[PDB]
Protein backbone atom coordinates (compact mmCIF):
# COMPACT_ATOMS: atom_id res chain seq x y z
CA UNK A 1 0.00 0.00 0.00
CA UNK A 2 1.42 3.34 -0.96
CA UNK A 3 0.63 7.06 -0.99
CA UNK A 4 -2.70 7.85 -2.60
CA UNK A 5 -4.33 4.48 -1.92
CA UNK A 6 -7.76 4.23 -0.22
CA UNK A 7 -8.04 3.73 3.53
CA UNK A 8 -11.20 2.99 5.40
CA UNK A 9 -12.22 3.78 8.88
CA UNK A 10 -15.50 2.93 10.55
CA UNK A 11 -16.96 6.12 9.21
CA UNK A 12 -15.73 6.56 5.60
CA UNK A 13 -12.95 6.49 3.14
CA UNK A 14 -9.82 8.61 2.97
CA UNK A 15 -6.46 8.32 1.17
CA UNK A 16 -3.14 7.26 2.63
CA UNK A 17 -0.77 10.24 2.50
CA UNK A 18 2.77 8.92 3.07
CA UNK A 19 4.30 5.87 4.67
CA UNK A 20 6.79 7.07 7.35
CA UNK A 21 8.76 5.47 10.10
CA UNK A 22 10.63 6.00 13.31
CA UNK A 23 13.28 3.48 14.10
CA UNK A 24 11.66 0.16 13.36
CA UNK A 25 8.07 1.42 13.77
CA UNK A 26 5.99 2.03 10.72
CA UNK A 27 3.11 4.41 10.39
CA UNK A 28 1.26 6.37 7.76
CA UNK A 29 0.19 9.95 7.67
CA UNK A 30 -3.24 10.99 6.55
CA UNK A 31 -5.54 13.93 7.19
CA UNK A 32 -6.44 14.81 10.85
CA UNK A 33 -10.06 15.18 9.85
CA UNK A 34 -9.91 11.54 8.83
CA UNK A 35 -8.13 10.29 12.01
CA UNK A 36 -10.47 12.33 14.33
CA UNK A 37 -12.70 9.84 16.06
CA UNK A 38 -11.35 6.81 14.04
CA UNK A 39 -9.64 4.04 15.77
CA UNK A 40 -8.95 1.17 13.46
CA UNK A 41 -8.04 1.50 9.80
CA UNK A 42 -8.50 -1.08 7.03
CA UNK A 43 -7.20 -1.43 3.42
CA UNK A 44 -10.61 -2.47 1.85
CA UNK A 45 -14.31 -1.60 2.03
CA UNK A 46 -15.11 -5.00 3.37
CA UNK A 47 -12.91 -4.23 6.32
CA UNK A 48 -11.18 -7.53 6.06
CA UNK A 49 -7.56 -6.34 5.80
CA UNK A 50 -6.44 -4.43 8.84
CA UNK A 51 -3.87 -1.70 8.52
CA UNK A 52 -3.46 -0.34 12.05
CA UNK A 53 -4.70 2.02 14.66
CA UNK A 54 -4.75 5.79 15.09
CA UNK A 55 -1.76 7.02 17.19
CA UNK A 56 -2.35 10.73 16.82
CA UNK A 57 -4.73 13.22 15.36
CA UNK A 58 -4.54 17.00 14.99
CA UNK A 59 -7.62 18.74 13.62
CA UNK A 60 -8.87 21.43 13.41
CA UNK A 61 -6.15 24.12 13.53
CA UNK A 62 -3.80 21.81 11.82
CA UNK A 63 -4.92 18.90 9.56
CA UNK A 64 -2.78 15.80 10.05
CA UNK A 65 -3.04 12.44 11.80
CA UNK A 66 -0.89 9.32 11.94
CA UNK A 67 -1.72 5.63 12.16
CA UNK A 68 0.51 2.95 13.53
CA UNK A 69 0.74 -0.18 11.35
CA UNK A 70 -0.40 -3.46 13.13
CA UNK A 71 -0.46 -5.41 9.91
CA UNK A 72 2.83 -7.20 9.69
CA UNK A 73 2.73 -8.51 6.17
CA UNK A 74 1.24 -5.82 4.01
CA UNK A 75 3.92 -4.21 1.92
CA UNK A 76 4.57 -0.57 3.05
CA UNK A 77 6.01 1.16 0.00
CA UNK A 78 7.81 4.52 0.42
CA UNK A 79 6.20 5.79 -2.76
CA UNK A 80 3.16 7.44 -4.10
CA UNK A 81 1.69 5.03 -6.53
CA UNK A 82 4.80 3.97 -8.31
CA UNK A 83 6.59 7.26 -7.57
CA UNK A 84 9.52 7.15 -5.23
CA UNK A 85 9.69 9.75 -2.43
CA UNK A 86 13.06 10.49 -0.90
CA UNK A 87 12.70 13.60 1.10
CA UNK A 88 10.27 16.19 2.36
CA UNK A 89 10.49 19.88 1.37
CA UNK A 90 8.64 23.15 1.94
CA UNK A 91 6.16 24.42 -0.55
CA UNK A 92 6.94 27.63 -2.38
CA UNK A 93 4.76 29.91 -4.56
CA UNK A 94 5.00 28.73 -8.28
CA UNK A 95 6.08 25.18 -7.36
CA UNK A 96 4.84 22.46 -9.68
CA UNK A 97 3.10 19.80 -7.56
CA UNK A 98 1.04 16.64 -8.06
CA UNK A 99 -1.67 15.12 -5.91
CA UNK A 100 -2.81 11.51 -5.84
CA UNK A 101 -5.98 10.35 -4.12
CA UNK A 102 -8.25 7.40 -3.93
CA UNK A 103 -11.14 8.91 -5.87
CA UNK A 104 -9.56 10.96 -8.64
CA UNK A 105 -6.22 9.48 -9.04
CA UNK A 106 -3.32 11.76 -10.11
CA UNK A 107 -3.66 15.47 -10.92
CA UNK A 108 -1.14 18.27 -11.26
CA UNK A 109 -0.94 22.00 -10.86
CA UNK A 110 0.97 24.48 -8.84
CA UNK A 111 1.15 26.28 -5.48
CA UNK A 112 -0.57 29.62 -5.68
CA UNK A 113 -0.26 30.74 -2.06
CA UNK A 114 1.09 29.80 1.43
CA UNK A 115 -0.18 30.25 4.96
CA UNK A 116 -3.85 30.32 3.97
CA UNK A 117 -6.69 29.98 6.47
CA UNK A 118 -9.58 27.69 5.54
CA UNK A 119 -12.69 27.83 7.51
CA UNK A 120 -14.63 24.55 7.18
CA UNK A 121 -17.36 25.73 9.56
CA UNK A 122 -18.64 25.29 13.12
CA UNK A 123 -15.22 26.17 14.52
CA UNK A 124 -13.25 23.91 12.26
CA UNK A 125 -10.75 26.31 11.07
CA UNK A 126 -7.36 25.30 9.75
CA UNK A 127 -4.38 27.64 9.49
CA UNK A 128 -1.04 27.64 7.62
CA UNK A 129 -2.32 25.88 4.59
CA UNK A 130 -0.78 25.56 1.14
CA UNK A 131 -3.22 26.70 -1.60
CA UNK A 132 -3.04 25.30 -5.12
CA UNK A 133 -4.91 25.08 -8.37
CA UNK A 134 -5.06 21.24 -8.15
CA UNK A 135 -8.54 19.77 -7.99
CA UNK A 136 -9.68 17.16 -5.45
CA UNK A 137 -12.91 15.31 -4.64
CA UNK A 138 -14.50 13.41 -1.72
CA UNK A 139 -12.30 10.45 -0.90
CA UNK A 140 -9.13 12.26 -1.75
CA UNK A 141 -8.61 13.60 1.84
CA UNK A 142 -5.22 12.95 3.29
CA UNK A 143 -3.59 11.91 0.00
CA UNK A 144 -0.15 13.16 -0.85
CA UNK A 145 0.97 16.28 -2.52
CA UNK A 146 4.41 15.88 -3.92
CA UNK A 147 6.89 17.34 -6.39
CA UNK A 148 9.10 14.90 -8.13
CA UNK A 149 10.56 12.77 -5.33
CA UNK A 150 9.80 15.35 -2.64
CA UNK A 151 6.96 15.00 -0.20
CA UNK A 152 5.18 18.30 0.25
CA UNK A 153 1.67 18.11 1.78
CA UNK A 154 -1.47 16.19 2.72
CA UNK A 155 -4.84 16.82 1.08
CA UNK A 156 -7.13 18.75 3.35
CA UNK A 157 -9.95 20.19 1.41
CA UNK A 158 -11.14 22.64 -1.17
CA UNK A 159 -13.70 23.64 -3.75
CA UNK A 160 -14.57 22.94 -7.33
CA UNK A 161 -13.89 19.53 -8.91
CA UNK A 162 -11.70 17.79 -11.44
CA UNK A 163 -14.18 18.31 -14.29
CA UNK A 164 -14.47 21.95 -14.09
CA UNK A 165 -11.31 22.88 -12.19
CA UNK A 166 -10.91 23.76 -8.52
CA UNK A 167 -8.73 24.91 -5.60
CA UNK A 168 -7.29 22.55 -3.04
CA UNK A 169 -5.57 23.26 0.30
CA UNK A 170 -2.92 20.97 1.77
CA UNK A 171 -1.36 20.62 5.22
CA UNK A 172 2.44 21.06 4.99
CA UNK A 173 3.91 17.66 5.53
CA UNK A 174 7.04 18.97 7.29
CA UNK A 175 5.00 20.04 10.26
CA UNK A 176 3.57 16.58 10.68
CA UNK A 177 6.94 14.85 10.37
CA UNK A 178 8.35 17.05 13.00
CA UNK A 179 5.39 16.66 15.35
CA UNK A 180 5.61 12.91 15.37
CA UNK A 181 9.39 12.50 15.07
CA UNK A 182 8.96 10.39 11.96
CA UNK A 183 10.47 10.54 8.55
CA UNK A 184 9.77 9.53 4.96
CA UNK A 185 11.69 6.59 3.48
CA UNK B 1 -28.72 16.59 7.13
CA UNK B 2 -29.30 20.35 7.67
CA UNK B 3 -27.72 22.72 5.09
CA UNK B 4 -28.55 25.90 7.02
CA UNK B 5 -24.95 26.84 7.64
CA UNK B 6 -24.23 26.73 3.92
CA UNK B 7 -22.67 27.75 1.68
CA UNK B 8 -19.13 27.16 2.69
CA UNK B 9 -16.20 28.18 0.64
CA UNK B 10 -14.44 24.85 1.05
CA UNK B 11 -15.13 21.30 2.07
CA UNK B 12 -12.94 18.64 3.55
CA UNK B 13 -12.61 15.59 1.18
CA UNK B 14 -13.51 12.48 3.10
CA UNK B 15 -15.92 10.12 1.44
CA UNK B 16 -19.28 9.44 3.17
CA UNK B 17 -21.78 9.52 0.33
CA UNK B 18 -25.32 10.83 0.13
CA UNK B 19 -27.87 10.29 -2.71
CA UNK B 20 -29.37 13.44 -4.17
CA UNK B 21 -32.77 13.94 -5.75
CA UNK B 22 -30.92 14.43 -9.07
CA UNK B 23 -29.70 10.88 -8.77
CA UNK B 24 -26.22 12.07 -8.17
CA UNK B 25 -24.11 10.61 -5.49
CA UNK B 26 -22.63 13.50 -3.38
CA UNK B 27 -19.36 12.53 -1.78
CA UNK B 28 -20.02 14.11 1.60
CA UNK B 29 -22.43 16.25 3.44
CA UNK B 30 -20.42 19.42 2.69
CA UNK B 31 -20.51 18.77 -0.99
CA UNK B 32 -24.13 17.87 -0.87
CA UNK B 33 -25.15 21.01 1.00
CA UNK B 34 -23.23 23.37 -1.23
CA UNK B 35 -25.10 21.85 -4.22
CA UNK B 36 -28.41 22.48 -2.44
CA UNK B 37 -27.50 26.12 -2.15
CA UNK B 38 -26.32 26.29 -5.67
CA UNK B 39 -29.63 24.89 -6.81
CA UNK B 40 -31.38 27.56 -4.80
CA UNK B 41 -33.05 25.01 -2.60
CA UNK B 42 -34.45 22.66 -5.27
CA UNK B 43 -32.12 19.68 -4.70
CA UNK B 44 -33.07 17.39 -1.84
CA UNK B 45 -31.82 14.28 -0.14
CA UNK B 46 -33.11 11.05 -1.52
CA UNK B 47 -31.33 8.70 0.87
CA UNK B 48 -28.06 8.10 2.63
CA UNK B 49 -25.27 6.26 0.85
CA UNK B 50 -24.52 6.05 -2.90
CA UNK B 51 -27.35 6.43 -5.38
Amino acid sequence: ISGGDAIYSSTGRCSLGFNVRSGSTYYFLTAGHCTDGATTWWANSARTTVLGTTSGSSFPNNDYGIVRYTNTTIPKDGTVGGQDITSAANATVGMAVTRRGSTTGTHSGSVTALNATVNYGGGDVVYGMIRTNVCAEPGDSGGPLYSGTRAIGLTSGGSGNCSSGGTTFFQPVTEALSAYGVSVY
Amino acid sequence: VDCSEYPKPACTEEYRPLCGSDNKTYGNKCNFCNAVVESNGTLTLSHFGKC
